[PDB]
């Protein structure tokens, strides 16, 4: 009952990961698991459109883009993510994006 | 003052603004619209085709196809003649 | 005695009531359509003139 | 409710594959991802009241003939 | 005359023969786009040949912003096998040009409003509208729009021929206008 | 007539409700007269001479305007009020 | 199990004395028709998450 | 402050899954148990039809593959294009580079083709 986006992510990986470990225990239930994934989503959409109040901004160049059921999937190459605070330089980067 | 020279109205180009923004209905997978479909049936017995269309956001001749695929016209004496979503 | 004035009064209001009442009926198409309205379009002027 | 006569709808398919043979709820509910459990057992007997009128046949033995005219 | 005008923009329709899946297209496309709210097609654009094309799920293609015809081929049979590349058994059948599109300068300042008054039946300047002059060439079958600059686009061609045709035409035309 | 009837027909006519969600109510507060006028052609306006109209069968008749206050209710906890002068 | 059987019949009742309170008088049944439209956003919004994760 | 907004995260996401708990009838140790468990984890061809004649026309496919560089999951208010560049109005997001996370709001970006 939730866009899912942060599921294939550090956070959500290692959620999923835990959920595994329950479940080869007995622990918990699959359909708790997904109950579990679902109120994740839900929390930290939340949380990111709440609690997040900084401004960043990127520049770069784009090798390849896609777009399907509203969801991009651009791929960019030697992208310099520029912030007032700090400066990161990555070779390429995959920026999913949906709505 | 009155009637001043205007390219286009403001209420018109606010109205094509939401139209453009919101663009026109897709259309979605047979399984998809059958399912919502049959979910709107169970909040409702009857359903006019007008109100169906918003719920369930689809072409209104696809939705058509669709609903005459499974669904049946019912000929009422109260208002007028409407879909039944009910197979039989 | 009904003079200019008053007969004119009598017209005049027979007349407002119309104007009134396209006035209702051309807001209400778009109102119904869900689109504002302009006032300006919704008046005629012939009917009184 | 509804999910159940969304597996009327399959049956229906299944009716137009031409293999229908005799089946059971479990397998129909698997194929179409959804469980086993007690919300079955609920729906089970949402199941048994249609059986009580299942002008698309729905006997509990060997079954699933809906067609009252049906040859090929 | 001495000029000639060059293509700016060719528009060529394929038909590959074939229904197409355009989800699966644009999930496994390089480049490709496909908003069905918005449009019913996949529109799709490769670099080298610097151009886009829409493929409908009819199996017919379109393919514009090639500046030449081998150009506008080329692109159509590279569209052509990545769709067959996909997965699909796209061919490259019927392959046409509907449409070209040509620019050009005169290198002097036209009146229009004197072009306009000895060729009505054939112009159509309205500033309100549209700055330039739209002229309607009936012998080839080609618009032209010309600017007060000097600046002369000929659209509605199928061949390059009819752009030369067109701009021999209407170089005399404009001659007797210079400003 | 002219001073008292019109702008009291005026005041007197109800105010216009429309309803079909958002809500619009339309006011008619004053009333207006220019001198007569007559509109050639060209859409010039330029006052009219009594003599003129008899002579260019014209009729003698005066521009009337109202002052229009349409207020919008959108349900959304906020009224739009705007005023049209000399409609 | 047998304890448990006994909160299932209280959940029932939270419903079942509940449902006398209905018919009588709505907010349960208001609950219910918020709860459907939930559903309908959903399996738009899920759709995003399978494929997103076929992309990424 | 990454670790503090993931703490803050982890009590949302706890007070969001207490109801479930409870609705499907299992003991509330699992939620500790979970816990502890991702904390620790965490930390001239006049016949056309033949399409071979051109050949290596596209590149590489492997990078939506592997997918192991760096990922940036958001959602997005505006995208424009303009026949070279694309623009992005990227709004609030999360993104994993090198390892590290790093979370915004406002995300402005331009590309080239």
């Amino acid at each position: 009952m939730a866009y899912q986006l942060y599921r294939n992510t550090t956070l959500g990986n290692s959620l999923q990961e835990s959920l595994d470990e329950l479940i080869q225990s007995q622990q918990i239930t699959p359909q708790l698991a997904l109950q579990v994934l679902l109120q994740f989503d839900k929390a930290i959409n939340a949380a990111l459109a709440q609690r997040v109040r900084n401004r960043v901004n990127f520049r770069g160049s784009l090798n390849t883009y896609r777009f399907c059921d509203n969801v991009w999937t651009f791929v960019l190459n030697d992208v310099e993510f520029r912030e007032v605070t700090e400066l990161i330089k990555v070779d390429k980067v995959k920026i999913v994006a949906c709505d | 003052t009155n009637y001043k020279p205007v390219a286009n109205h403001q209420y018109n180009i606010e109205y094509e603004r939401k139209k453009k923004e919101d663009g026109k209905r897709a259309r979605a997978d047979k399984q998809h619209v059958l399912d919502m479909l049959f979910s709107a049936f169970e909040k409702h017995q009857y359903y006019n085709l007008k109100d169906l269309v918003d719920i369930t956001k689809q072409p209104v001749v696809y939705l058509k196809e669709i609903l005459k695929e499974i669904g049946v016209q019912n000929v009422k004496g109260i208002h007028k003649n409407t879909w039944e979503l009910k197979p039989e | 005695l009904d003079l200019a004035g008053p007969l004119l009064a009598f017209l005049f209001r027979g007349m407002f009531k119309n104007l009134l009442k396209e006035v209702r009926i051309y807001a209400q198409k778009f109102i119904d359509r869900g689109k504002d309205f302009n006032l300006e379009l919704a008046i005629k002027t012939r009917i009184i003139s | 409710f509804g999910v159940l006569a969304k597996i009327v709808n399959y049956m229906k398919t299944r009716h137009q594959r031409g293999d229908t043979h005799p089946l059971t709820l479990d397998e129909i509910l698997d194929e179409t991802q959804h469980l086993d459990i007690g919300l079955k057992q609920k729906q089970w007997l949402m199941t048994e009241a249609l059986v009580n009128n299942p002008k698309i046949e729905v006997i509990d033995g060997k079954y699933a003939f809906k067609p009252k005219y049906n040859v090929r | 005359s001495g000029i000639v005008p060059q293509l700016q923009n060719i528009v060529s329709t394929v038909n590959l023969g074939c229904k197409l899946d355009l989800k699966t297209i644009a999930l496994r496309a390089r480049n490709a786009e496909y908003n069905p709210k918005r449009f019913a097609a996949v529109i799709m654009r490769i670099r080298e040949p610097r151009t886009t094309a829409l493929i409908f799920s009819s199996g017919k293609m379109v393919c514009t912003g090639a500046k030449s015809e081998e150009q506008s081929r080329l692109a159509a049979r590279k569209y052509a096998r990545v769709v067959q590349k996909l997965g699909f058994p796209a061919k490259f059948l019927d392959f046409k040009i509907q449409n070209m599109v040509g620019s050009c300068d005169v290198k002097f300042p036209i009146r229009l409003e004197g072009l306009v008054l000895t060729h009505q039946q054939f112009s159509s300047y309205e500033p309100e509208l549209f700055p330039g002059l739209i002229y309607r060439m009936i012998k080839p079958r080609i618009v032209l729009l010309i600017f007060v600059s000097g600046k002369v686009v000929l659209t509605g061609a199928k061949v390059r021929a009819e752009i030369y045709e067109a701009f021999e035409n209407i170089y005399p035309i404009l001659k007797g206008f210079r400003k | 007539f002219i001073q008292m009837s019109v702008q009291r027909i005026v005041e007197d006519a109800p105010p216009i409700d429309l309803q079909a969600p958002p809500r619009y109510l339309l006011k008619f507060e004053q009333i207006y007269l220019s001198k007569p006028t007559h509109w050639e052609r060209d859409g010039a306006p330029s006052p009219m001479m009594p003599n003129e109209a008899r002579l260019r069968n014209l009729t003698y008749s005066a521009p009337l305007y109202v002052d229009i206050t349409k207020t919008v209710i959108k349900e959304g906890e906020e009224q739009l009020q705007t005023q049209h002068q000399k409609t | 199990a047998q304890l448990k059987f006994f909160e299932q019949l209280d959940q029932i009742e939270k419903q079942r004395k509940d449902e006398q309170e209905r018919e009588i008088l709505q907010l349960r049944l208001k609950q219910k028709a918020k709860e459907m439209q939930q559903q309908e956003l959903a399996q738009m919004r899920q759709r995003d998450a399978n494929l997103t994760a076929l992309a990424a | 402050t990454v670790p503090k907004l993931y703490r803050s995260v982890i009590e949302d996401v706890i007070n969001d899954v207490r109801d479930i708990f409870l609705d499907d009838g299992v003991d509330e140790q699992v939620l500790m148990e979970l816990k502890t468990l991702w904390e620790n984890k965490l930390m001239g061809q006049v016949e056309e039809e033949p399409l071979n004649s051109e050949d290596d026309v596209s590149d590489e496919e492997g990078q939506e593959l592997f997918d192991t560089e760096n990922v940036v999951v958001c959602q997005y208010d505006k995208i424009h294009r303009s026949k070279n560049k694309w623009k992005f109005h990227l709004k609030d997001g999360i993104m994993n580079l090198n390892g590290r996370d790093y979370i915004f709001s406002k995300a402005i970006g331009d590309a080239e083709w």
